[PDB]
RNA sequence: AGCGCCGGCCAACUCCGUGCCAGCAGCCGCGGUAAUACGGAGGGCGCGAGCGUUACCCGGAUUCACUGGGCGUAAAGGGCGUGUAGGCGGCCUGGGGCGUCCCAUGUGAAAGACCACGGCUCAACCGUGGGGGAGCGUGGGAUACGCUCAGGCUAGACGG
RNA sequence: CUGGUCCACCCGUGACGCUGAGGCGCGAAAGCGUGGGGAGCAAACCGGAUUAGAUACCCGGGUAGUCCACGCCCUAAACGAUGCGCGCUAGGUCUCUGGGUCUCCUGGGGGCCGAAGCUAACGCGUUAAGCGCGCCGCCUGGGGAGUACGGCCGCAAGGC
């Protein structure tokens, strides 16, 4: 399945802060705050010029590792976006963001997507009433993404939902806290989200 | 200022050693010699001098170029009248394209003006006095007219565009406009403002260049009557 | 002389390239039509039916751009590019739907249709195809 | 100031008694990403000098490319020696589809969506020159009717 | 939780062992006592219930080039004429309308493919609806070009 | 005895044209067959030198052959290593050979230098390797190999 391993080393390699844990990501116990250099024996040696290929690989891995998604599903989504009408970059990011485990995280149901996945998977989430335990479900405009009322009395979701009381949620989303439910308003612009990612470089990678 | 009996002095020359591009500026070949359509010479001077005058009263330099023996002195004469730079002797490659570097050699001339202006130590060895003198003399031969030029010219005036191919190419490479006296053996298209006439007889050179200066001097304040010339 | 049309296009190409005022091509009704288009689209100043040593010709008046600065002062051509498509060796015919767009519209395709010699624009308006004579830009 | 990209840096040799002696050459493109690009090939006895020298010529030799919504106005093909470059207008979602050499030059020129193809000799220098002289031959609807 | 890889192409570097041996290898190439190229280790890169290998097809190969190549010296002009078939053919006018162009029309099964919606918790998969096309049959139309039949011409060619 | 070709006149014919797979003819030298001829030269061959050796280079000899007729052979650095035809795109200069009105002009050849353009470069450039059209021949990495096999041709050699 998913990467399921050490996650700080990912940000370290990627040279940027990816927020893959939630809480510690903002603490001084964050690794990017302590050691902002690539993992392993050679982290502190001086980098030589990355090749063009090198550059585009990394930009793609960044985007990937953000969502904890397989290269397979990633590539499929990309391939969908390329043949899909309009502009590939936006559509790709849009489709990425429409993943259930992702929406569950963007709505603050969880601190990380990893946790969001386990939430979705363990059926603690529903879509328009119906239970959906598939992280890959494509949420469409007008969908109600709620906590399972049979799971609403869960510590973790509470502490997380407590943290969301008036906390802003992207323009494309709306959260009704206390009711433990949210809605998907429309598919997000590249503009409407500020990923540390030039998604053109991803296009260029898959055109090789 | 242009006159009309330039017929009295040149109407062209040279047997079929021509450049076909110069066809439109030829009347016929009578003596087995390409004779220039003097009406074309007139019409051209009208266009050409118009450029000269406008450039004069806006106060910008014209670099006069002549090196062939016949136009040698006659350009030092009339360009001095205008107080404008010339090159009379050897055209040094990169006088425009490598300007700042050649200009590094007037400073030497400049610094030799001052040092030999006395004394600042004549207590320099015997063998050196002779040397640096020979240097200044040398430098004087070539940079005499070019020294006035303290920054890239606004246009250049050439007596023979063929003979002075390099100069034409330098200025052109710098988008600096080119005005030229040119006879049948020159390439018209390379010249921005043409004087289609004999470039060999000193008489023609005299008429065209002196009268060119009369445009220059008249348009930047005051005028004057005749200028030194050999019969 | 196997292709009068290609000879004409070539007579022009050779002349423009050395900046002739005009050039003469042996005359024919079908050539006039092509020139008719060529002038009305501004590739040439125009033409006139003249006679050379007793023979009907077409004098084609060439047009260029302004003199240029720099090392090469020769002016840009108005006709950069002209070449035959359909040839005696291989006739090329398109239907209205297969008519090409020369240089994204910046150029023209000349075709002989059953409504006469037309540009690609014209042919498309009238809704007919024909033999693709040549392309100009 | 403009942006700089080094495309090519190569070491070349000359032979003498006692051995080869080297010299370096640098291809550098220069641009503002708004329609101005330049190309220079700089050579010198050490790399950084050559690179700088390449920068100089790149600014001296420039070209104005007539961008339109981030693409070029018309299809263009140009041969430089045995090297041939093919350039084709492309819509918004496309991207710059080109090899490293013509990409860099187009990219810094402010081209965002284009189709390209290298044909014939793919010598980086000759392909870079060819791309330039292709951009240099791009005209606009304006230019066209103005001429004619 | 595994598999491949970390000399360059090509993303990932160090220690030891070895010492033109053992071995690696897709191409270029690695190994002769300080090997990022062999063998292990640590570390790293890439994928993940898969990962790699062999085989084969298309691609990159405008490297059979219709789109889209060439032949002085790189591979490439027949040793040279003559001429059969064939391919190709000057200026003007008319008939026909063969090629060619246009319109109408029949045919182009279903599945698949593409756009949309919908059903299996999603997907794969599957259902429902939508849009075509060349090609050929038929009917009507156009005549510039090519063809054909007819009549003129002299600029090609031939003859005096 | 006989072919090609150029010019001037612009008199006749009226597109009668271009190319050309096959076919046919011609095709340097060497070689072959039958017969002549044989001075000089000269494969093979013999000898002398040279040289470490010298089945060579040099020297002294020397037979086919070299020559003629007829019949074969059909190759080549058979080269401009550049197919033929037509149209178009600066000129300068030497030359051969026609016609002018004889300065010079204009045809047709043969060279050289060069406009634009071409070219990887060298170079080409109105005798194109430039810009175009037509038709033919040909190339598709080096060796194996112009080999083998088959077929066709040849007296053979051996050719395609
Ligand atoms: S802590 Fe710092 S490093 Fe570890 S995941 Fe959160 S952001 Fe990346
Ligand atoms: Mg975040
Ligand atoms: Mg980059
Ligand atoms: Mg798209
Ligand atoms: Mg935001
Ligand atoms: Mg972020
Ligand atoms: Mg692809
Ligand atoms: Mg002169
Ligand atoms: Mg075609
Ligand atoms: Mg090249
Ligand atoms: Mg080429
Ligand atoms: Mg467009
Ligand atoms: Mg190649
Ligand atoms: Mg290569
Ligand atoms: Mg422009
Ligand atoms: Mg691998
Ligand atoms: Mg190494
Ligand atoms: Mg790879
Ligand atoms: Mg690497
Ligand atoms: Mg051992
Ligand atoms: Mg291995
Ligand atoms: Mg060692
Ligand atoms: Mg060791
Ligand atoms: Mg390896
Ligand atoms: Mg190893
Ligand atoms: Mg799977
Ligand atoms: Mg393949
Ligand atoms: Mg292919
Ligand atoms: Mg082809
Ligand atoms: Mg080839
Ligand atoms: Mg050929
Ligand atoms: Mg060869
Ligand atoms: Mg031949
Ligand atoms: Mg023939
Ligand atoms: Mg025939
Ligand atoms: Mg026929
Ligand atoms: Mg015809
Ligand atoms: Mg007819
Ligand atoms: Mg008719
Ligand atoms: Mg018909
Ligand atoms: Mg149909
Ligand atoms: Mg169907
Ligand atoms: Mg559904
Ligand atoms: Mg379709
Ligand atoms: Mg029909
Ligand atoms: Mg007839
Ligand atoms: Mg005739
Ligand atoms: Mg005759
Ligand atoms: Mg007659
Ligand atoms: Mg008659
Ligand atoms: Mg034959
Ligand atoms: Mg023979
Ligand atoms: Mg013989
Ligand atoms: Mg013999
Ligand atoms: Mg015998
Ligand atoms: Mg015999
Ligand atoms: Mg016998
Ligand atoms: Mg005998
Ligand atoms: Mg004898
Ligand atoms: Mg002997
Ligand atoms: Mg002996
Ligand atoms: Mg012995
Ligand atoms: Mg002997
Ligand atoms: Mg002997
Ligand atoms: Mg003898
Ligand atoms: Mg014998
Ligand atoms: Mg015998
Ligand atoms: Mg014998
Ligand atoms: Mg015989
Ligand atoms: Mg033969
Ligand atoms: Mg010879
Ligand atoms: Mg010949
Ligand atoms: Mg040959
Ligand atoms: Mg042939
Ligand atoms: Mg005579
Ligand atoms: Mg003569
Ligand atoms: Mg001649
Ligand atoms: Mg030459
Ligand atoms: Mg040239
Ligand atoms: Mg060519
Ligand atoms: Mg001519
Ligand atoms: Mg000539
Ligand atoms: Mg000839
Ligand atoms: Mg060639
Ligand atoms: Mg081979
Ligand atoms: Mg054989
Ligand atoms: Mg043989
Ligand atoms: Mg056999
Ligand atoms: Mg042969």
């Amino acid at each position: 399945g998913r990467y399921i391993g050490p996650v700080c080393r990912l940000c370290r390699r990627e040279g940027v802060k990816l927020y893959l844990k939630g809480e510690r990501c903002y603490s001084p116990k964050c690794a990017m705050e302590r050691r902002p250099y690539p993992p392993g024996q050679h982290g502190q040696k001086r980098a030589r010029r990355p090749s063009d290929y090198a550059v585009r690989l990394r930009e793609k891995q960044k985007l990937r590792r953000i969502y904890g998604i397989s290269e397979r599903q990633f590539r499929n989504l990309f391939e969908e976006a390329s043949k899909k009408k309009g502009v590939t970059g936006s559509v790709f990011l849009g489709l990425l963001e429409s993943r259930l485990d992702n929406v569950v995280y963007r709505l603050g149901f969880a601190v990380s997507r990893r946790q969001a996945r386990q939430l979705v998977r363990h059926g603690h989430i529903t879509v328009n009433g119906r239970r959906v335990d598939l992280p890959s479900y494509r949420v469409r405009p007008g969908d109600e993404i709620a906590v399972a009322e049979k799971s609403r009395n869960l510590e973790l979701i509470r502490q997380n939902l407590e943290a969301m009381k008036g906390r802003k949620v992207g323009p494309w989303l709306s959260l009704d806290v206390e009711g433990m439910k949210g809605k998907f308003l429309r598919l997000p612009d590249r503009e409407d989200l500020a990923l540390p990612v030039n998604e053109q470089l991803v296009i260029e990678f898959y055109s090789r | 200022v242009k006159e009309l009996l330039e017929a009295g002095v040149h109407f062209g020359h040279e047997r079929k050693r021509w450049n076909p591009k110069f066809a439109r500026y030829i009347y016929a070949e009578r003596n087995g010699i390409h004779i220039i359509d003097l009406q074309k010479t007139m019409e051209e001077l009208e266009r050409t001098f118009r450029f000269i005058e406008d450039l004069a009263m806006r106060g910008g330099t014209i670099l006069f170029v002549g090196t062939k023996k016949q136009a040698q002195d006659i350009v030092r004469m009339e360009a001095e009248r205008a107080g404008m730079p010339y090159v009379n002797q050897r055209w040094l490659g990169g006088m425009l394209t490598n300007f700042k570097t050649i200009s590094q050699r007037v400073h030497r001339l400049e610094e030799l003006e001052a040092l030999f202006a006395s004394p600042e130590i004549e207590e320099r060895p015997k063998k050196e006095q002779v040397r640096l003198k020979h240097e200044l003399e040398r430098l004087q031969k070539y940079l005499s007219g070019f020294r006035l030029l303290k920054r890239l010219p606004d246009a250049i005036f050439v007596v023979d565009p063929t003979k002075e191919a390099i100069a034409v190419r330098e200025a052109r490479k710098l988008f600096i406009p080119v005005i030229a006296l040119a006879d049948t053996d020159s390439d018209p298209d390379l010249v921005d403002y043409i004087i289609p006439g004999n470039d060999d007889a000193i008489r023609s050179i005299q008429l065209i260049l002196s009268r060119a200066v009369d445009l220059i001097i008249q348009a930047r304040g005051g005028v004057v009557e005749p200028s030194p010339s050999y019969a | 002389l196997t292709d009068p049309i290609a000879d004409m296009l070539t007579r022009i190409r050779n002349a423009t390239r050395v900046y002739k005022e005009s050039t003469d091509v042996p005359a024919s009704r079908f050539k006039e039509e092509i020139l008719r288009i060529l002038a009305r689209e501004g590739f040439i100043k125009g033409y006139e039916r003249v006679d050379v040593d007793g023979k009907p010709y077409l004098r084609v008046y060439l047009k260029y751009g302004p003199r240029r600065q720099g090392p090469d002062p020769r002016p840009e051509q108005v006709i950069h590019h002209i070449r035959r498509i359909s040839k005696p060796g291989r006739r090329v015919y398109v239907g209205v739907k297969e008519i090409p767009r020369v240089r994204r519209g910046l150029g023209i395709a000349i075709l002989s249709t059953s409504k006469g010699v037309l540009t690609d624009r014209e042919a498309r308006k009238l809704g007919v195809g024909g033999e693709l004579i040549c392309e100009v830009w | 100031d403009f942006e700089e990209k080094m495309i090519l840096i190569r070491r070349t040799a000359r032979m003498q008694a006692g051995g080869r002696r080297f010299r370096f050459g640098a291809l550098v493109v220069v641009g503002d990403r708004q329609g101005r690009v330049g190309l220079g090939f700089g050579k010198a006895p050490e790399v950084p000098l050559a690179v700088q020298k390449a920068g100089y010529y790149a600014r001296r030799n420039m070209v104005e490319v007539p961008l339109q919504n981030g693409t070029i106005p018309h299809e263009i093909e140009v041969e430089f020696g045995a090297s041939k470059i093919v350039l084709k207008p492309a819509a918004p979602g496309t991207g710059v589809i080109a090899g490293a050499v013509p990409r860099a030059i187009l990219e810094l020129a402010g081209v965002t969506d284009i189709l390209t193809k290298e044909l014939g000799s793919r010598n980086p220098i000759n392909i870079a020159y060819a791309t330039m002289e292709a951009l240099r031959q791009l005209r606009t609807k304006a230019d066209v009717e103005r001429l004619r």
